[PDB]
């Protein structure tokens, strides 16, 4: 068995002092139903703004939609 | 003390009913009989001694030794049932201001930290029944009150019933009573008596001066008011006064 | 003169493809170091996952700690609790021995009432027939017989006095003794209540107990706990202290790192952009390193043709 | 004038084939941006079902606690309905005592008229010295003196027993008032317990009508369905930081940015219709 996994590795611990209450605990109120969750994880870049790149998405096509340049046939 | 059981705990609503199941019994009854024992072995006495029979003073003395004690007897045996009663309101108020217990309280108490009421040293200190608050006075002691004297001898008026020797002091005002009226000189049976007028005429016949008019003046005269026939009552000194003059008029 | 047209303009467009090879030739070596850096993957995500990631080996160590010192705290308000019913029992022991002690009080006071009632009353027997002794000697009128007759009411009278006596000590008595039992009686009645508030407890508590029981064992051999020696024995054929290369450097980067949470994420992603665009021209290192050479080279070669031209030129 | 406008339009048509090549990249720029709009409405609907899920059990345990106030109801009822019962029935009683009195008092006049006779008839029995006349007449009284007498005992145990029994009717009667005032006071907490609780269905229901409504203002709250992509917040947000990545990379490889770029190309193109007009105008 290499020692060096091991060694890397650690199970140390101190279940001595640490307890679950630091003095006593809260007792759950009788009216302790707080709804709370509204909102988790999230909140990286707005996405208000990605709904512009939704409407480009098909603006592309919109404007692809047209004549586009080599249009000098005009004569006479 | 050093143990799991607790001082006491608040009222608990389930065994209420024992609360007010607590209750004390009542004597008025043997009270009332024993009134009637006693107002009995008084009668016979009236008519029954011997002519040669002198002193019965300190029967009569016995007599209202022996009812004063039962006055008393009645009056704080009263006293006590309304203390009693006193006592069970004071811990329904108690029992209203206790923090009544539920779920793991109880051990909560039982380390000393909140206190519950104790009937039971509320009782042994119980509101004083110091003797108090009675007037005692009835016709049942009206007659022992005079009974003596007018057994001696029952023309005299010895009671004014005003100051214990007479109402007059250094004087003859007042009058002697007869009894039997000169209009009817027969015996009477039953006559009844107004307090204000004191005096009384017989059996039947207490409607004499009423002719259209129900009313009309005191007996004889000396009087500033009309009797008040509705006012009329039984009065012991009457017969008390009859049963000595009817058994001595003989021989 | 139109052999110069044709070998400087040639030179000049060979040179501008010199340059044009020269702006990839940089963008090549960057590539090769690129392809390294990406190739760091290799010993780092190999590393923290043949280590299997901290976030996850310390974290079930970490969360199975916490379980394990969950797992005595319902058990040892339990302890004291369970054995308490015993006291428990004991108190209720002693209420129904106050029960007992109500049932023979108020059986004993009920008594010594029955015992004043019947004293009054039974003696109130001879106490009646006072009157109806006296009255019938009376009726013989026709010879001094009266007096003995007279003295009975005095002493009857003193008796039933006497009689009164009791009549109150008992009555107080009695409540004053009913009123003891009454509490005692109620106290018993919250007690009972008492131990089924414990025992839901007790049962509360119990239901903890297994309960964290159940997690205690489920956070062993899980997945990740089965799959001890498989992060590790991805080496099946190479177990020989060989991986002690990357040791010292990885150990840098680790617990003397001071971050060590989901750090993958930090290059994870950063190599996926860089390694996004790369793998073009690969193959034309040759170009830009010989054929590169030898069109330079043709340019002192062809700059020495135009000489001689020029000096023809001049020799005209 | 005719040929020196000529090379305007060109150079400037030039101009706007360069720009249509740079929305040839926008093209897939945008392919590979709508990722992230699919895994933030995939997050945000499984936010909403959690939500509403939650809610549910508030609208379960609130009936639960309802259903239990309408027992704690019920009890309250039913008693107070008995108590007005055995109220009447206490105060309707006193009838029977003040009836009972009057019987009382008249078997203990009967039996006075015996206390009385009884003398009177045995006064016969004196010193003198077919003659039945000298008792018989008496004695079947004498002995009806003993049934007379049992009158008071027969009424007395009976007055002393309705005694007994009005104090017991009474107290325990007027008890159940505590009993009412009790399951009263249990009725009042659960009230304004039900009065804390209903409040945080209005507080989560403000939030559900603010996610719903955000979710539909990306026009779409049920075809995303069709998306495959991992049940779990921490996941999704993995996956939206690589595609993020991947899009700042592809954005800052061009150089330019897409939208900004796609504004001065709107104008460009319609450069190409305004030289063109005026250039017929030429004509």
């Amino acid at each position: 068995d290499p020692i060096l996994k091991r060694t890397i590795i650690s199970k140390r611990k101190a279940p001595s002092n640490n307890e679950d209450e630091e003095i006593v605990k809260t007792p759950r109120k009788l009216v302790n139903y707080v709804p709370l969750k509204i909102f988790n994880l999230g909140d990286s870049f707005d996405d208000t703004i990605t709904t512009t790149v939704a409407k480009l998405q098909d603006l592309k096509k919109e404007i692809l939609d047209s004549p586009r340049s080599n249009k000098s046939i005009v004569i006479t | 003390n050093d143990n799991p059981i607790p001082k006491s705990v608040p009222l608990h609503p389930k065994s209420g009913k024992y609360f007010h199941n607590l209750h004390a019994r009542d004597l008025s009854n043997i009270y009332q009989q024993c009134y009637k024992q006693i107002d009995e072995t008084i009668n016979q006495l009236v008519d029954s001694t011997s002519p040669s029979t002198i002193g019965i003073e300190e029967q009569v003395a016995d007599i209202t030794s022996t009812y004063k004690l039962l006055s008393t007897y009645e009056s704080e045996s009263n006293s006590f049932d309304e203390h009693i009663k006193d006592l069970k309101k004071n811990f329904k108020q108690s029992s209203d201001a206790c923090p009544q217990i539920d779920l793991s309280t109880w051990d909560k108490y039982r380390t000393g930290e909140l206190t519950a009421p104790k009937l039971s040293e509320l009782y042994l200190n119980m509101p004083t029944p110091e003797p108090a608050t009675m007037v005692n006075n009835t016709d049942t002691l009206k007659i022992l009150k005079v009974l003596p004297y007018i057994w001696n001898d029952p023309t005299c008026v010895i009671p004014d019933l005003q100051n214990p020797a007479d109402e007059d002091d250094l004087q003859i005002e007042g009058g002697k009573i007869e009894l039997t009226c000169p209009i009817t000189c027969k015996p009477y049976e039953a006559p009844l008596i107004s307090r204000k007028c004191n005096h009384v005429f017989d059996r039947d016949g207490i409607q004499n001066y009423l002719q259209g008019y129900t009313t009309r003046d005191c007996p004889q005269a000396a009087c500033s008011q009309v009797v008040s026939m509705r006012d009329f009552v039984r009065d012991p000194i009457m017969e008390l006064r009859c049963k000595i003059a009817k058994m001595k008029e003989s021989q | 003169q139109g052999n110069e047209q044709s070998l400087q303009k040639d030179l000049d467009f060979k040179k501008a493809k010199i340059v044009h090879l020269r702006q990839e030739s940089d963008k090549l070596r960057k590539s090769v170091e690129s392809l390294r850096d990406f190739q760091n993957k290799k010993g780092e995500i190999e590393l923290h996952s043949q280590l299997l990631p901290y976030v996850k080996v310390k974290d079930h160590k970490e969360k199975l700690n916490i379980y394990k010192e969950e797992y005595e705290r319902a058990k040892a308000n339990l302890r004291a609790i369970l054995k308490d019913k015993k006291p428990f029992a004991n108190t209720k022991k002693t209420l129904e021995n106050q029960v007992e002690e109500l049932t023979e009080k108020c059986s004993l006071k009920t008594d010594e009432f029955l015992k004043a009632k019947e004293k009054i009353n039974e003696i109130f027997e001879k106490l009646n027939t006072i009157r109806d002794e006296v009255i019938k000697k009376k009726n013989q009128n026709e010879d001094d017989q009266i007096q003995q007759l007279l003295l009975k009411q005095r002493h009857l009278l003193s008796k039933m006095a006497s009689s009164m006596k009791s009549l109150k000590n008992c009555q107080k008595e009695l409540i004053s003794t009913q009123i003891l039992q009454f509490e005692a009686q109620n106290m018993d009645v919250s007690m009972n209540d008492v131990i089924g508030f414990f025992n839901e407890r007790e049962a509360d508590l119990k239901s903890q107990y297994e309960d964290k029981k159940k997690f205690v064992k489920e956070m062993r051999d899980t997945p990740e706990f089965q799959s001890w020696m498989r992060e590790i024995r991805s080496y099946d054929q190479d177990t020989k202290e060989k991986l002690n290369k990357v040791a010292e450097k990885y150990e840098e980067e680790g617990n003397f790192n001071l971050s060590f949470v989901q750090d993958v994420l930090d290059k994870l992603e950063s190599e996926i952009a860089m390694v996004n665009h790369d793998e073009s021209a690969v193959t034309i290192l040759d170009q830009v390193t010989a054929e590169l050479r030898e069109l330079e080279h043709t340019v002192p070669q062809q700059s020495k043709d135009l000489e001689t031209i020029k000096a023809k030129l001049k020799e005209d | 004038n005719m040929a020196l406008h000529l090379e305007n339009l060109k150079s400037l048509k030039a101009e706007y084939e360069d720009a249509k090549k740079l929305l040839r990249e926008l093209n897939q720029t945008s392919d590979l941006n709508e990722r992230k709009m699919l895994l933030q409405a995939k997050s945000l609907w499984i936010d909403v079902a959690h939500n509403t899920d939650a809610c549910k059990n508030l609208e379960n345990e609130i009936s639960g606690i309802q259903q239990k106030v309408d027992e704690v109801t019920e009890k309250i009822r039913n008693r107070q309905e008995k108590i007005e019962r055995y109220t009447s029935d206490g105060t309707t009683i006193e009838a029977q005592i003040d009836a009972k009195v009057i019987y009382v008092n008249e078997k203990d006049s009967e039996h006075q008229n015996a206390r009385e006779l009884l003398r009177d008839v045995k006064s016969r029995f004196e010193k003198e010295k077919k003659i039945e006349q000298i008792a018989q007449e008496a004695q079947p009284i004498k002995e009806q003196y003993d049934s007379t007498k049992l009158a008071l005992v027969e009424a007395q145990d009976e007055l002393q027993q309705l005694k007994e029994d009005i104090n017991s009717r009474q107290s325990k009667i007027q008890k159940y008032k505590d009993d009412t005032i009790y399951y009263e006071d249990k009725k009042k907490v659960y009230l304004e317990n039900i009065k804390k609780i209903e409040v945080n269905v209005a507080a989560l229901k403000e939030g559900i009508q603010r996610q719903i409504q955000n979710a539909c203002a990306f026009c779409s709250k049920e075809r995303i369905e069709n998306v495959d992509l991992p049940d779990t917040q921490e996941e999704i947000k993995r996956e939206l930081d690589k595609v993020s990545r991947m899009i700042q990379k592809a954005e800052k490889s061009l150089g330019l940015s897409q939208e900004e770029v796609i504004a001065l190309f709107e104008k460009c193109r319609n450069k190409y219709k305004e030289g063109q007009k005026k250039y017929m105008e030429i004509d």
